[PDB]
């Protein structure tokens, strides 16, 4: 139909969750080519989904595959117009219930009992119901120690069968990893696809062993690994050999981008946009692993676009400042005095710390530096100023 | 239960603080566990060594040995969930505050301490029933807002957001954290907001109140300090610590 029967002609994966639908989407697609030639896909995503379908060069004689991103509100609805063959979940946390969420996706793949579901092993809430359709899970199985409460702002800790609170033999970052109940020995499942090593990672790039095969990608942060891995899982799921996953991964690795780096005057800076307590702490895990001084800006604004309320800065892990080669600090944005204020809090060394009513003056104050490096973590509506700003010369 | 966070060794400290961050690993939403930063900082400040314990479900509470309980808000869910887990500190928490020792409670913490709450959906929950207020529901309307408040009894002005259901109302051996200049305060009835019973403040403020509020840090950690070391200790000016603070919070207007 408008979308019924290309569900028998076609293998449809849908990739759902919170966050990473996009670059996991992107990536799989790129390693299912390498193997299967055309991948239907939608690159911004229902009658939209007809014409994508329609542009199609492969017949109903080919291998036909579509790798879809499915917004996890509109699942239930689409799968009534379309049987996917596999969902894959990549994770789930809190919109500014959770349980709400995922009910919606729960449902949404009831609707096609027979897809197999490729879930993060690592989130705890996707094993907290039981389901009709059979599941593997992917996640991290490098080295286990002792298990360890997460970090006390971590949401969705709680045991879904007897409400304690879990622990962690590893935690990656939010309440993902080796999960365990210490009053009910509810636990992470056995992973069916396993990161066995995480063999560098740096500010900008990670290496790591899925399955017995190591890969590479150019830009830091753990989450990004999570793609990588959700991925590669489909494509092994897929039966592609060992060889094409590593074509095709290496072929489509630039889908992750590169960290946004400019120049003023001689010092290199990297521009990163902050906007909720995970993703700024992610960001903070990153620049920590950078290997030389540099200075830190961060820029806040309350405008529309980024959000009018500010206090979740105070639930993002701005104490790991402490614990970087920073040389100085910016303060700036029109809440120049609350994110100074933010930062001070830490015990970071308040004389370091200096304000800047105007995007202008962290400007002229980086090109001054001493240091070689400066990293600039900005809201949204900072981050197209300060961009507009160094149009300007 | 476990320390969350601890002073460095950087400073020499002339007094210990001990904060009992009560059910601080579930209710811990809307940036308010920043209040528990803010202590810190304030503390460390007055020359206070500060260490920071999570108690949470299934700790054992003991009174004797905190100087602040902080007690914040969170989800619907996870409240419930602290809620069946109090009757297993009522004891040491009322001996604590009828000993006069300091507590800060935020929205579900606040309500907590009280008789119960309901939930939108007309479930009451039980609280610690230490306190006198209770609070009702509303079926679908929210307090949601900027609200400023002024404490008559200290002659200060506190200020933040506002953004609950609950309608809370005060018992009569209570005093209101203040009276409302703008908002909805605890019911939008009798222009009060929070609780001032002893040493226990609540309040329904994010922002997080002390960040936005750093005369109500300062009250809490000096009267915290001059109640385990006595009236008499002369500690640094409001004015000296908190110049930066003070007047940036103006600049503000
Ligand atoms: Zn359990």
């Amino acid at each position: 139909d408008i979308l019924k029967d290309l569900s028998k002609d076609y293998d449809i994966v849908v990739v759902t969750g919170t966050n990473g639908k996009t670059l996991t989407t992107a990536l799989t697609v790129g390693i299912l080519k390498e193997a299967f030639g055309e991948i239907i896909t939608n690159p911004s995503g229902i009658t939209g989904i007809t014409s994508t379908f329609l542009a199609a060069k492969k017949g109903k004689s080919e291998r036909q595959i579509a790798v879809l991103e499915i917004d996890e509100a509109s699942l239930p609805r689409i799968t009534t117009y379309l049987k996917p063959s596999l969902f894959v979940y990549t994770n789930i946390f809190r919109d500014q219930e959770i349980y709400t969420t995922y009910q919606m996706i729960v449902d949404g793949a009831r609707n096609a009992p027979k897809a197999t579901i490729l879930a993060n092993g690592d989130s705890p809430i996707f094993s907290s119901k039981d389901i009709v359709n059979p599941v593997q899970y992917y996640g991290f199985d490098t080295a286990k120690h002792a298990p360890q409460l997460a970090h006390y702002n971590t949401e969705g800790i709680l045991c879904p069968k007897c409400e304690h609170i879990l622990q962690y033999r590893l935690n990656t970052y939010a309440n993902l990893g080796d999960f365990v109940c210490l009053n009910c020995q509810f636990q992470r499942p056995t992973l069916d696809y396993q990161l066995t090593e995480l063999t560098a990672i740096t500010h900008q790039s990670s290496e790591f062993v899925i399955d017995g095969q190591n890969y590479k990608i150019n830009v830091g942060g753990l989450y990004n690994i999570y793609n990588a891995l959700a991925a590669v899982s489909v494509a092994e799921f897929f039966g592609v050999s060992p060889e094409k996953i590593k074509a095709g991964f290496n072929k489509s690795k630039a889908v992750f981008g590169r960290q946004e780096t400019f120049t003023i005057g001689d010092k290199s800076c990297t521009l990163i946009l902050i906007k909720n307590p995970v993703g700024a702490s992610q960001a903070l895990e990153m620049i920590q692993l950078a290997d030389y001084p540099f200075s830190l800006s961060v820029l806040l604004n309350a405008n529309y676009a980024d959000g009018i309320d500010t206090s979740w800065i105070w639930d993002a892990n701005f104490e790991l400042i402490t614990q970087m080669p920073i040389t100085e600090i910016n303060a700036g944005g029109v809440r120049h005095s609350e994110i100074a204020r933010r930062l001070r809090v830490t015990g970071f060394d308040d004389t370091k710390i200096k304000q800047a009513e105007k995007l202008e003056q962290i400007i002229e104050t980086i090109e001054k530096q001493e240091a070689k490096h400066a990293y600039i973590l900005a809201t949204y509506t900072a981050m197209l100023e300060f961009r507009s700003l160094l149009a300007d010369r | 239960t476990y320390t969350s966070l601890k002073s460095p060794e950087n400073q020499d400290y002339i007094y210990d603080l001990t904060i009992a961050h009560l059910y601080g690993n579930l209710m811990n939403t809307y940036g308010d566990n920043g209040n528990i930063l803010m202590l810190k900082y304030v503390a460390e400040k007055l020359g206070a060594r500060v260490t920071v314990d999570i108690v949470s479900i299934n700790d054992t509470f003991e009174q004797d040995d905190y100087d602040i309980v902080f007690f914040g808000g969170g989800q619907d869910y996870e409240q419930s969930i602290v809620a069946k887990d109090l009757p297993s500190k009522k004891a040491a928490l009322a001996d604590y505050i009828a000993n006069n020792k300091v507590v800060l409670a935020i929205c579900g913490g606040f309500q907590l301490l009280g008789q119960y709450y309901v939930q939108a959906n007309g479930v009451k929950i039980d609280g610690l029933g230490i306190m006198g207020h209770y609070t009702l529901n509303q079926h679908q309307n929210r307090f949601i807002g900027d609200i400023k408040i002024h404490n008559d009894e200290f002659n200060e002005t506190y200020y933040g957001f506002e953004n609950h259901q609950g309608r809370t109302f005060l018992s009569g051996d209570e005093k209101p954290l203040g009276r409302v200049v703008y908002g909805n305060g605890n019911n939008k009835e009798d222009q009060t907001e929070g609780v001032h019973y002893k040493n226990v403040y609540g309040s329904y403020f994010h922002g997080p109140i002390l960040s936005r509020n750093v005369n109500l840090a300062y009250r809490l950690v000096t009267t915290a300090l001059k109640k385990k070391y006595g009236s008499a200790i002369s500690l640094s000016s409001y004015d000296d610590i908190l110049k930066q603070e003070i007047t940036e919070e103006y600049a503000d207007l």
